[PDB]
């Protein structure tokens, strides 16, 4: 059981850290949207140049929702809001122990736009 | 001019990607005679859909659709006309360019997930 138990706490980690890798594309893709937002906040631009700026915009507001849906581990979703806390569809526990009870739970929040 | 022109519409009947023609207008919106879609998932439904609207002198606004007659300078005033269509055409161009990029930087960012 302990030897059981700590190759359940590799495959804990290995869930958080790919979700961690998942948010490592969302923010990237979030910081693009902000500098973006400091250029077309200038005022030198006509409607057609800042409607090409909201052109890429659009395309990033749908990519951070592609990873949000398709974030998964073992066919499980991440990003959807599951493991959430408020209103969880889901409880993710990872049972680090030996014994009945021997057990720690996490929560992932909703990471869509 | 009718050589310009002429190079315009050579270049949208010819351009081809992995012998599919892009800039004729098959993989449009509106009336579309294909969809392009990107597989990156792990998934089945885990894709993205591409619009390339058409990009011949007919869908720039410098040739009729109809009559099939495009512009001529060949008169001081209408060449005052043309510029106003130049300006109508390259903002077009500038529209698919910035559509493009914006789905070309949601795909690098999408490999580094």
């Amino acid at each position: 059981g302990l030897r059981r138990a700590e190759q359940n706490t590799e495959d804990g980690m290995s869930l958080i850290q790919t979700a961690e890798g998942y948010l490592q594309e969302t923010h990237e893709i979030v910081q693009r949207v902000r500098v973006l937002a400091v250029q077309a906040a200038n005022g030198i631009y006509s409607e057609e140049d800042r409607q090409q700026i909201q052109v890429e915009v659009s395309q990033l507001v749908d990519e951070i929702d592609r990873i949000a849906s398709q974030a998964e581990f073992n066919k499980m979703k991440l990003l959807t809001g599951a493991f959430a806390r408020l209103n969880p569809t889901a409880s993710m526990w990872f049972h680090i122990g030996a014994n009945m009870h021997q057990r720690e739970r996490v929560y992932i929040e909703t990471m869509n736009t | 001019v009718s050589q310009l022109v002429d190079e315009i519409d050579r270049i949208a009947s010819q351009a081809e990607f992995n012998k599919m023609k892009l800039l004729t207008g098959a993989f449009a919106r509106l009336n579309p005679t294909a969809s392009m879609w990107f597989h990156i998932g792990a998934n089945m439904h885990q894709r993205e859909r591409v619009y390339i609207e058409t990009m011949n002198t007919a869908a720039l606004g410098l040739r009729n659709p109809t009559v099939l007659t495009f512009i001529s300078l060949s008169t001081a005033g209408k060449a005052n006309s043309v510029i106003g269509l130049c300006d109508d055409a390259l903002r077009v161009i500038s529209k698919q360019r910035a559509d493009l990029g914006a789905y070309y930087n949601r795909m690098e960012h999408a490999a580094k997930g």
